[PDB]
Formats: C-alpha cells, structure tokens, sequence
C-alpha cells in the first residue's frame, strides 16, 4: 500500500518560486517591486528603523527595574 | 431550388440534397430534424414571404456529424508590460443533410 498513501488535503502548498516565468504570476523580482533597498538582494532595515526617524523605542523612557526575588 | 432559413442565428442558404455545417444542436447523430424558421423559398418560379418565417414552409434536415472544429489559438499580448497569456478553442458544429424541401 506504499503506492496508496496520500496526504490529507490543504496540508502541503508545493511553496512559492520566484522569478520563473510570465504565468507563475510573481516573477521579476518575484513580488519585491521596483527598485528600492527592499528589491535589493540583503536589502531592509534593521528592527525598529523608522527612517532616520528616532525609533520609538528610543523616545519612550526606560523605567523600573528587575526583582531578583521574583525569579525565585 | 433552394431556402434560407434562421437555425442557429445565422441564415443559411441550402439547396435539396446538400450537406450543411451549422451551429451545435440538441440531436442525436442519426435522428431527423425540424427547420419551420424559412425566410425564403425559391424555385423556377419566384415566391416570397409576405410574412416572416412563410406560412406551411418547413425544412427536413437529417444529422450526421456532431463534431468539433479545428483549433484556434488565441494570444493575447502586452507589449512591455508583463503581460503575456495563450487560450484555445474548438467551436461544436453540427453537420446535417437537407433531404426534403416543402413549400
């Protein structure tokens, strides 16, 4: 019965390829637009960048501290 | 010694005994078929319809083929912008005999 064993239905999607032909739907540039930083190959930005902006992570102030006594 | 009769929403013009390609039709391959949409009816003499569709004119038509026609690719194209898609199509046709034409 090698040869009657199949998966259950929806559990594979086969995956997604970029870049290979007109049909495949995301091709050139396989769904990354034009130019940019994002279409570039080790294109992004770092977490929290919000364009030269200064992060919010960095306007809200830092405050309290950790109890050691609460780990234990 | 010919009619023109609405079948498939197009006229034909069909003589006695002649083999006509028209559109596809609810009939079997091998059964008998029935035409009282005549336009027009001519022969030695000229006679015309004073009304649409005659009065008692009436077409016996005899199918013999219910095949598909020969294939036509469709291309679809957009020039520089990505686009580019192919389809086919193979229209139904139904072949039949006129073997009787009334008056």
């Amino acid at each position: 019965r090698l040869n009657t064993l199949s998966p259950a239905e929806g559990s594979k999607k086969a995956g997604k390829r970029l870049g290979r032909g007109i049909g495949s739907g995301l091709g050139k540039t396989g769904g990354r637009g034009h130019k940019g930083q994002k279409s570039r190959s080790g294109g992004g930005v770092r977490r929290g960048f919000e364009g030269g902006q200064m992060p919010l992570y960095r306007r809200l102030p830092k405050f309290g501290f950790t109890s050691r006594k609460a780990a234990i | 010694m010919y009619a023109v009769f609405q079948s498939g929403g197009k006229q034909h013009r069909v003589s006695e005994g002649q083999t006509v390609r028209l559109e596809k039709l609810d009939i079997a391959t091998g059964e008998t078929v029935e035409f009282a949409e005549v336009l027009m009816i001519a022969n030695g003499e000229e006679v015309k319809i004073g009304v649409p569709f005659v009065d008692g004119g009436v077409i016996k038509a005899e199918v013999v083929a219910h095949g598909r026609g020969e294939k036509v690719k469709i291309v679809k194209f957009r020039r520089r912008k990505h686009y580019r898609k192919q389809q086919g199509h193979r229209q139904w046709f139904t072949d039949v005999k006129i073997t009787g034409i009334s008056a």
